[PDB]
């Protein structure tokens, strides 16, 4: 179980796409599932490593933002989330939480943000980041066409579906249906 | 409770424990003496209203091979006291094995009996008892009495009419006396306040066999 | 006296009285063994699905009762499986009723309610329980405010061999006489198969007519 | 404990009662900045004129004066910079002077063992830019923009009614301060007869020296 | 674990819910109990079926038994939500449950067929089927799917009514209906 | 003398408990009336966002009001995150009630003496909810909290609120507030806000 | 129980009857000496028949001694605790700070009373520092302060006044206004680093004579 | 419930505890003792608490310390077995035998405790210590019913403490005494302190503390010595 | 996971390689490995990535609690101190870090392992590079170094290092805590 | 004084005898005879054992607790022993609990007499709030208890019991007014006689 979250935002987008699949073992499932579960009109979030973790992990996350958004009453930052999170992971780490999550939520300044995570807790904001099982497959490609670009959207969202496609046709678990989710100042542009 | 109920008058007198006494001045007479052959404690019970028994709660409980105990108080308190001091002599067996010194069981009572008089939200013992015992070489008769004091005697007495029962037990009788005949002190100290008894000597505590005390 | 664990010389501890002075303010309810079934109605609550419970009393104490009376029934059914007799439910709500009583600390309730469960063993069951802890089978309860005065009522009644379906009606129609009237009926009898449940509209809008 | 037949507590308005020996304070808020402000509340010459000290840091961002009993304040002041530090913790911002507030509110009449007769007046200067909360010792804060606080206090609040200006500048607010604390106190007001800090827009919590302050 | 059905298999009707299970609670080789019914019929419709040690399904039998008696006096989605909650919790200590349940309900117009592994792993599918159907039933429930989009009362009946062909043959049909909770 | 709130009184009930009724009476007073579309906590300024589509309003001492506000987010969490669905409202209200018991039925331990009115929208179509200081909460088609509601509620026996859509409901609810507006309006359409 | 529950006065019961209690203590005398701290106590009242918490802190308390020590054992407990979580040794200002909290806790506590005393805690950081601390919780900087008995005359004798004359002025205070005593006097200088250091009583005559020649 | 309560922790406007003020009235009901330090050893008399014929205070805290207890027994006894295991306790992990102005110190911490907090009524009972600690010799310290001590050099408590131990004010002249003098003078003061002239063996029993050869010992006096130093008293008279 | 220190008359210099790694992937190579606790002293990051991160956090929020509560700095001794103390509760929980304090106080430079080997010594290299950056250290170091040699010193040593170590890639990040405190003197490459 | 459990100047507790009053103002007139066949018992009549069966006689809510308490007792003595607990064993038990309410001033005494019956030949044990324990011979407690104990002690052994309610209560009795408990010889299983 696993599968690939890939993430780059520049520019206002913080593109979150990921595939759907999951594989208990080998027995894909559904191949409908999404890892990039939306939280905020900004906030997005890919979530690969273990399911039923994933799961458990982005509901208690969901849980204390929304704490956060009654204790505050104000929008919950995703540097607040990049910095809260790693605690999370790192509250269940003598048993620890299998999972490696992307954030993106839209931030005050109107650009992209991307959080790398490992299982323990280490954010990172990055230009771009993909987890997940194909990971090693799709960084050195993705980091030399993206990182003199003014992270342009159009040759980047075709720069985001070829890797994909690549993985998928590559690693045996990437595949089926990509699910994009932009994050621009309009919104999550799913 | 969290908080004791006995607390000082305005010159150091332990109200609580003092109105105990006065419930130790209630109960039917005691009597116990140590004779030399062995101790005798007997009390007064009575028939009351003719539809009663008189096997079913012994004021003369055994509490260890050769300890007794005889009350005079109330009799409610006196069947978990028992239970303690049967408690601390079984303890003490399992860990000291041999049976615990006359002594050491009327030290260890008495400190119960001192810990309600400094204990949240409890009463001292109403209860004075005799405890009477016969280790090594030496018959023991001790008192114990509601603020956990006791004291160790030749001879005395409880209950109604103690103190007409003390001043019989020291002039009519002294020194030593064959135990049947320190027995005599009893039954006619007993006398100036049915009837229980129990004797101690060298041949496993015992009761009075009925059919002898008559 | 005032404290619970207090007695009076007297005899007894005017605390639970003044407990129980609250269900004697409080409207009436009245509930009526039949000949299946307990018409439950006050001028109601599932306290399992086999059994129902009408309070008399102040409300917010006779809740809390409530959901001790739904986690009861259902530790009784997982512990045992088989869904709880009345007659041993009525005795542990009424204990933990009582335990108040016995200590200063607690103060005693102020409910008093009727829980009644129509099952097939026991046929229908119909126990009120005081705030003392002191549970007893009935024929009929009504309890509250008229509270002899809907006992005349009750007893004019002879349910032995009445049906639950004139109940329906005479549970409201002897609201209507001791009481403007708010009207809450429930049929737990056979037909309504031991499922706790208010009365159909049609019917109870009927008996308020 | 006991709801009065009238109502409020008891304990609460007697902690309310304390606060009237307690030291007078100015809760200036300009817009530009906070202005804290405190009588010395020294009584005694040979008791040190450096040494007392009436209002403390929380964050770098957020001062906190106190009034009513001195003592009881710091507990739950040293808990709202446990609070404050906590929050850093874990999200990495510093707290919200309403939420800094609030936490400490949280704890006021936590009494199951008795309310605590401090008021207080958190100053922190945060992203919305000035915040004075007030805090009252019935577990209520309030937003103020002048709320002077303590004994002789009362007068010094409808004499605020007349003053208090649309906007503000730092400096006019503390000239407020500095003139205001002369009426409420019985003696004539020296540099070493109040204790003022004061927060600017973009710098970090001042306690304000003395030379400045006779001027 | 201790005995153990399995083969369990869901998959919506168009206004309605097919799970069809045999009855085997064989413990070993041995088939030791040739007759349990693992289909628990939850609510008016809603129902879930159990594969995996079968006390593990006695227990969360009786459970889910609370949390919907509960609630009544006082959706399968939230079924398994919570489901999802119980067997995450019990994942927590390492003292999992070894059960795998397809939960089946027809809430809204909506066939929700939740599946809850033992691990916690969550997911809805329209096409789901446990173990022993996990490597074997899924290909015959999805060549359907390859071909035709949807399923309709009829086609996910009788593919289900083959496929449990494809234990031993005393398999129970229950049956979501628009109405719900039917068992054959 | 009934100063304790365990103590029964001879005369009748535990007198702390109506103490804290008058405890209502200090704080600023609060309306509450629904529509089919939108409920409406109207606020003389206290209204709260105890969940995405609940909001309270505060009257009395403002203590107990956190407390039980403080406790209402995470029980709204709970019903949010177990079962996967907003907590129905009903439900909460009912948690009140065992939460706000506790003190009444027990020694050393002062009731909740804030009176909430607890709107929410709710699929049964919106309802509002005041809780009482002792635990008893009430179902009703408009109500009123605070200081002064008596003149309030008398607005109301004359009034047309489950018809009038959610403009036309506050442009009367602040009619029956004259008898410092904050407003808090949820609906199916919105998320419960802070107006 | 809640035992320091508010007056209807705004007071508090307890502590203020602990500020009574304090001044029933003897009359603890300290200045900040330029030089060095000196500290000194008096009215031993000898029959004939008959603090240091660090190398630097040192406590002069006034009160009823039978708390003060109870206190101090706390706080020493206390400044060794932080000499093992910071390398260094603990500061006098903290020392200050923790029994100003200790104190303060037993107010806001069920069942405690306040602590009777006031202490006033001394030592070098190398700069002299003079706290007194309250029942209350409150500790204040000081230079000069005297709690006790006749302490506060002694004060107001030290405010129209304020080696061997910081030890004139904390003689003087007592040999002046409180009995005069060449035995329940008992001042000790602590200098810079060697620990706090009574003297011998012939060598505090060197102004005991002295006033007497002044 | 707690409206019962009388607090026994309360601090009382006169600012002066009032079990504090009581335990001390207690002892004044609690029979004289008296214990007498020397530059050799320390005595301590005490008086058996009635001379009643058919009854057939000092205990053993270590073999080098031993306590007086005065105002009450049932509470002595408690107090007697905290400090047997205190002693015991430091005898234990620092093995060495406990010097006893520490053992004092943290019988004393045990009884300020009930004064302090609790509810509880607090221990009424004065002792002394008579004791030989290793770092100062022989020594005698008296705890007050609330937390205290003082190392005293000679001491009463019980029944007219106050004229026995001013007696001793001038009686009892400073660092001269063998442990001759310490016998001469217990048996005045006591003789004084009670209405009998001279006093009989069912009143005076006297443990002196004694360094015996290199291992102290203390020794209850066996009677025939204590009937030695009562008949030199009826020549003393 | 290289971070070098030495101190000298004119600063503490505290270097660290930028390379993090799982497996033989090198997940980023941007870190900044000297966590940042107080302007005037610095944390380091060897060992495990997030522990580093973790403690850190607890202790910069510790010497908050502490700076504002005594209303004085925290000290090197002490900061190094709590931070020992703090991980060895965690002794045996495999938190395994190499974390220094360094600062000016004269300067201090305490090496921190995780197992509580709170050492003061002047020269330190830690992590798994440590080995290859000693042996170039010595040679240059000498308390008699100017700002600028130390600064070629702490670069070179840094450079030799990585170039070895498999598990250490990344731009060299010189933080120099002078008298008046720290700067980041240098984040540049070693890839020129 | 009177309110909390401590001892009276005259060294009695004044709260259990106000229990003992209590008792008798719980209106009921049990009596129980102990033939040597068998054990009448006449009053709520209960069966703490299958051998063994006790009737409370006093507050009625008070009964329920001490009768729970036996069964629990009863029961546990089985499981740690494993054989019938004697009717003694149990009447010394609960009456050692009895106590417990005493010397506590928390909580307070159980007005409820507790007649056993039962055979360890057979036994008719009482037992008071008091924590006191006994044997008779032929006890009654109650009301009219002392009208009852003079032809008690005067004294076929249900007519004694039948005749001496009858006689004492001075009343004609329904068969429902008398409930009836036997344990003969024979049939040591506790047994309502159902005249």
């Amino acid at each position: 179980n696993g599968g690939t979250i890939l993430a780059i935002a520049g520019e206002d987008f913080a593109i979150v796409a990921s595939d759907t699949r999951l594989s208990e073992g080998f027995s894909i499932h559904t191949r409908d599932s999404p890892k990039c579960y939306k939280l905020t009109d900004k906030t997005v979030i890919g979530c690969s490593g273990f399911h039923g973790d994933c799961l458990t992990l982005t509901k208690i996350i969901e849980a204390r933002l929304k704490m956060y958004k009654h204790s505050n009453n104000k929008a919950m930052t995703t540097g607040a989330i990049a910095a809260m999170l790693s605690t999370i992971l790192y509250s269940r780490r003598f048993f620890p939480y299998y999972v490696y999550n992307i954030i993106g939520g839209l931030d005050e300044e109107g650009k992209g943000a991307v959080y790398s995570f490992d299982p323990v807790g280490s954010y990172q904001r990055d230009s771009f980041k993909a987890g997940g099982s194909a990971s090693a497959m799709l960084q050195p490609l993705l980091d030399n066409q993206v990182g003199h670009v003014p992270l342009s959207l159009d040759r980047a969202m075709r720069l985001v579906k070829d890797v994909f496609i690549s993985a998928a046709e590559r690693d045996v678990y990437t595949g089926d249906a990509l699910r994009i989710c932009i994050v621009t100042k309009e919104g999550i542009r799913e | 409770y969290s908080f004791s109920l006995t607390t000082f008058s305005p010159s150091g007198k332990l109200v609580q424990i003092e109105y105990a006494l006065a419930a130790v001045a209630g109960g039917a007479p005691s009597v116990g003496i140590k004779a030399a052959n062995g101790v005798v404690l007997a009390t007064e019970k009575k028939q009351k209203s003719i539809l009663y028994d008189e096997r079913s709660v012994h004021k003369v409980e055994p509490i260890t091979k050769h300890i007794g105990l005889v009350y005079s108080g109330m009799g409610p308190d006196y069947r978990v006291l028992v239970h303690r001091a049967r408690k601390l002599a079984q303890q003490y067996y399992l860990v000291y094995q041999e049976p615990i010194p006359t002594a050491q069981l009327v030290q260890r009572v008495a400190s119960v009996m001192q810990e309600y008089t400094q204990s949240g939200g409890v009463r001292p013992f109403g209860v004075s008892l005799l405890i009477c015992g016969w280790n090594e070489g030496r018959p023991y008769l001790f008192q114990s009495d509601p603020s956990g004091a006791y004291f160790a005697w030749k001879a005395t007495a409880m209950g109604k009419n103690y103190v007409n029962g003390k001043t019989f037990l020291e002039k009519r009788y002294n020194e030593d006396l064959e135990l049947e005949d320190a027995i005599h002190t009893a039954i006619l100290t007993l006398k100036e306040s049915n009837i229980e008894v129990g004797i101690c000597n060298e041949a496993g505590f015992r009761r009075l066999t009925p059919t002898e005390v008559k | 006296d005032l404290s619970a664990s207090t007695f009076s010389p007297d005899g007894r501890v005017f605390q639970v009285e003044y407990a129980m002075k609250a269900v004697e303010n409080s409207s009436t309810a009245i509930g009526i063994r039949c000949k299946d079934g307990v018409v439950f109605g006050v001028e109601l609550f599932n306290v399992d699905r086999h059994v129902g419970m009408a309070v008399a009393g102040l409300l917010a104490d006779a809740r809390s009762l409530a959901d001790i009376a739904r986690e009861e029934a259902s530790n009784f059914r997982s512990n045992f499986g088989y869904n709880i007799p009345l007659k041993h439910l009525a005795d542990r709500v009424a204990m933990y009723v009582h335990a108040y009583t016995l200590y200063s600390a607690v103060r005693p309730f102020g409910c008093s309610f009727m829980l009644g469960s129509y099952s097939v063993n026991d046929g229908a069951q119909l126990y009120m329980i005081d705030p003392s802890g002191v549970s007893y089978g009935y024929w009929g309860c009504a309890i509250g405010k008229a509270r002899q005065a809907a006992k005349t009522e009750i007893e004019k009644l002879q349910m032995k061999e009445m049906t639950c379906r004139d109940i329906v009606k005479e549970v409201a129609k002897i609201i209507y006489i001791v009481h403007a009237f708010e009207l809450e009926l429930s049929w737990v009898g056979e037909l309504t198969n031991g499922r706790h449940e208010i009365v159909p509209k049609d019917i109870r809008e009927e008996a308020e007519k | 404990n006991t709801f009065s037949p009238e109502g409020r507590l008891f304990q609460v308005e007697y902690a309310i009662e304390a606060i009237k020996l307690g030291s007078t304070a100015i809760g200036i808020q300009t817009s530009e900045g906070v202005c804290l402000a405190v009588e010395k509340r020294i009584t005694s010459p040979l008791m040190e004129p450096s040494s007392i000290e009436k209002i403390v840091e929380i964050d770098a961002h957020i001062g906190c004066a106190m009034s009513g009993l001195i003592a009881d304040a710091k507990t739950l002041i040293d808990k709202a910079r446990v609070e404050t530090q906590n929050h850093w913790f874990t999200y990495n911002e510093t707290m919200t002077v309403e939420s800094v507030t609030q936490a400490v509110s949280n704890l006021a009449l936590q009494f199951g063992s008795r309310p605590f007769g401090v008021a207080l007046l958190f100053g922190g200067v945060d992203e919305k830019g000035p915040q004075l909360f007030h805090m009252d010792p019935s577990g209520t804060f309030v937003q103020c923009d002048a709320r002077a606080i303590g004994s002789a206090s009362e007068g010094a609040q409808s004499s605020l009614q007349e003053v208090y200006h649309k906007s503000m500048t730092l400096k006019e607010a503390i000239k407020s301060s500095l003139i205001i604390l002369k009426q409420v106190m019985e003696e004539k007001l020296n540099a070493t007869n109040i204790e003022l800090a004061t927060v600017q827009p973009g710098q970090n919590f001042h306690m304000f020296t003395k030379e400045e302050l006779e001027e | 674990p201790m005995v153990t059905g399995t083969s369990v298999l869901g998959v919506k009707f168009e206004g309605g819910v097919v799970i069809a299970a045999d009855m085997l609670g064989s413990y070993g080789s041995l088939a030791r109990f040739r007759n349990i019914s693992r289909i628990m019929r939850v609510n008016n419709s809603t129902m879930l079926g159990a594969s995996g040690d079968y006390a593990d399904f006695q227990y969360l039998k009786q459970v889910l038994g609370q949390m919907v008696i509960d609630e009544e006096l006082l959706s399968p989605r939230a079924i398994h939500s919570w489901l999802t909650r119980a067997m995450y919790s019990r994942r927590s200590k390492m003292n999992p449950l070894w059960n795998t349940m397809v939960i089946g309900g027809y809430a809204d117009g909506e066939s929700f067929l939740g599946y809850v592994d033992m691990l916690g792993v969550a997911y809805e599918a329209p096409s789901l089927a446990t173990g022993y159907g996990a490597y074997l039933a899924q290909p015959l429930l999805r060549e359907v799917l390859e071909k035709q989009p949807v399923l309709s009362q009829t086609e996910a009946r009788d593919l289900v009514e083959r496929c449990m062909r494809v234990s031993y043959n005393r398999f129970q049909i229950a049956t979501v209906t628009e109405k719900g909770v039917e068992i054959e | 003398y009934d100063n304790d709130v365990t103590v029964w009184s001879p005369q009748g009930r535990i007198h702390q408990i109506e103490y804290a009724m008058e405890a209502v009476k200090q704080g600023s007073a609060t309306v509450g009336l629904k529509s089919k579309t939108h409920a409406v906590l109207v606020a003389l300024k206290k209204i709260l966002h105890v969940d995405n589509h609940i909001g309270i309003s505060i009257a009395g001492l403002t203590a107990d009001a956190r407390l039980l506000c403080n406790f209402m987010r995470q029980e709204c969490l709970d019903s949010r995150f177990v079962f996967d669905r907003p907590l129905p409202v009903s439900r909460l209200v009912s948690l009140i009630g065992s939460k706000t018991q506790i003190p009444t039925q027990r020694y050393g331990r002062r009731p909740y003496g804030v009176g909430l009115l607890i709107a929410g929208y709710d699929d049964m179509g919106p309802h509002i909810f005041q809780t009482c200081p002792s635990a008893n909460y009430f179902d009703c088609r408009a109500m009123s909290i605070g200081a002064r509601s008596q003149s309030a509620r008398t607005y109301l026996e004359r009034h047309e609120f489950m018809e009038c859509n959610l403009n036309e409901l506050v442009k009367h609810g602040l009619r029956a507030l004259r008898e410092n507006v904050s407003i808090g309006i949820v609906g199916k359409d919105l998320e419960f806000t802070i107006y | 129980r809640a035992i320091t529950v508010f007056s209807p006065d705004g007071h508090l019961f307890q502590v203020e009857y602990a500020q009574e209690a304090v001044k029933k203590g003897s009359t603890a005398v300290g200045v900040r000496g330029r030089d060095i701290v000196v500290l000194g106590v008096e009215k031993k009242s000898v029959a004939k028949l008959q603090c240091a918490l660090d190398d630097n802190v040192c406590m002069a308390f006034a009160g009823l001694t039978a708390d003060a020590r109870i206190v101090i054992n706390r706080a020493r407990v206390e400044c060794q605790s932080h000499r093992l979580t910071v390398e260094d040794p603990v500061t006098v200002e903290y020392i200050t700070r923790y029994i100003a909290s200790l104190k303060q806790r037993y107010t806001q506590s069920n069942g405690r009373r306040p602590f009777g005393i006031s202490a006033l805690i001394v030592g070098f950081d190398g700069t002299p520092r003079l706290y007194q601390t309250d029942p209350s919780g409150t500790y204040h900087a000081w230079k000069a302060n005297a709690i006790g008995r006749g302490a506060k005359s002694v004060r107001e004798f030290l405010e129209k006044n304020y080696d061997d004359l910081t030890i004139k002025l904390v003689i003087k205070a007592l040999l002046e206004v409180v009995q005069s005593g060449g035995k329940n006097i008992e001042l000790a200088v602590m200098r810079r680093d060697q620990s706090l250091k009574i003297l011998n009583p012939e060598e505090i005559e060197k102004y005991v004579a002295e006033i007497e020649k002044e | 419930s707690r409206r019962y309560d009388s607090r026994t922790t309360i601090f009382s406007p006169e600012g002066r505890l009032y079990q504090v003020e009581y335990a001390m009235e207690a002892i004044g009901h609690a029979g004289t003792c008296l214990g007498i330090l020397a530059n050799d050893g320390v005595l301590l008399a005490a008086e058996r608490r009635n001379i009643h014929k058919l009854l057939d205070k000092i205990y053993k805290l270590n073999e080098d310390m031993a306590c007086s207890v005065a105002g009450i027994t049932s509470d002595a006894n408690v107090l007697t077995n905290e400090l047997r295991l205190i002693a015991q306790r430091y005898l234990l992990q620092y093995q060495e035998p406990i010097p006893c102005e520490q053992l004092v110190t943290a019988l004393c911490d045990i009884k300020q405790a009930y004064t302090q907090f609790g509810g509880k009524r607090p221990f009424g009972v004065s002792l002394l210590y008579i004791g030989w600690d290793k770092h100062y010799g022989f020594q005698l310290y008296q705890s007050d019913p609330s937390g205290n001590y003082g190392g005293w050099k000679a001491t009463c408590i019980g029944n007219n403490s106050a004229a026995a131990v001013s007696m001793l004010k001038q009686d009892y002249k400073e660092g001269e005494m063998t442990l001759k003098s310490a016998l001469a003078l217990a048996i005045k003061v006591l003789n004084k302190t009670m209405d009998v002239s001279k006093l009989s063996a069912e009143k005076v029993e006297i443990a002196t503390l004694t360094r015996e050869n290199g291992k102290t010992v203390i020794r209850v006096l066996k009677q025939k010595e204590v009937e030695q130093l009562i008949k030199k008293h009826e020549e003393e008279e | 996971t290289t971070t070098l220190a030495f101190k000298f008359r004119h600063g503490v210099i505290v270097a660290a390689d930028s390379r993090a790694t799982a497996g033989a992937y090198i997940a980023s190579q941007t870190v900044k490995k000297v966590i940042e606790i107080n302007p005037y002293l610095l944390g380091t990051m060897a060992g495990g990535a997030a522990d580093c991160s973790f403690w850190e956090r607890l202790l910069a929020r510790q010497c908050r609690i502490y700076e504002l509560r005594n209303k004085e700095r925290i000290s090197v001794a002490a900061a190094s101190k709590l931070l020992a103390n703090m991980v060895y509760q965690y002794k045996g929980m495999g938190l395994s870090m190499g974390t220094m304090i360094c600062g000016w106080d004269g300067p201090g430079l305490y090496y921190v392992d995780s197992e509580g080997n709170r050492i003061s010594g002047a020269t330190f290299s830690v992590g798994s590079g440590s080995v290859y950056a000693y042996g170039v250290m010595d040679r240059g170091y000498s308390y008699d170094l100017e700002v600028e040699q130390a600064y070629d010193l702490a670069r070179r040593a840094i450079y030799q290092a990585t170039y070895r170590d498999a598990y250490s890639g990344g731009a060299v990040n010189l933080y120099h805590v002078r008298e008046d405190g720290w700067i980041r003197v240098s984040s540049d490459n070693v890839a020129d | 004084d009177r309110h909390i459990t401590i001892f009276s100047p005259e060294g009695r507790l004044y709260q259990v005898e106000y229990a003992f009053k209590a008792i008798n103002q719980g209106g009921l007139t049990s009596v129980a005879v102990r033939g040597k066949d068998c054990a009448v018992i006449v009053t709520h009549l209960f069966k703490i054992t299958e051998n063994i069966g006790c009737v409370m006689t006093g507050m009625t809510a008070d009964s329920r607790s001490q009768v729970q308490r036996a069964r629990y007792e009863a029961a546990n003595w089985k499981y740690k022993y494993g054989y019938e607990i004697p009717v003694d064993m149990l009447c010394k038990r609960i009456a050692d609990i009895s106590q417990v309410y005493t010397q506590n001033a928390e909580m307070r005494p159980l007005g409820c007499c507790m007649i056993l019956i039962g055979i360890d030949g057979p036994q008719v044990y009482k037992c008071d709030p008091a924590g006191y324990y006994c044997g008779f011979k032929a006890t009654a407690a109650g009301v009219k208890q002392t009208e009852s104990t003079s032809f008690l002690e005067k004294k076929q052994t249900v007519e004694t019991a039948i005749t001496c309610l009858s006689t004492v209560l001075s009343i004609d009795f329904k068969p429902s007014e008398i409930e009836v408990g036997v344990v003969t010889v024979e049939n040591p299983k506790f047994r309502i006689l159902t005249i």
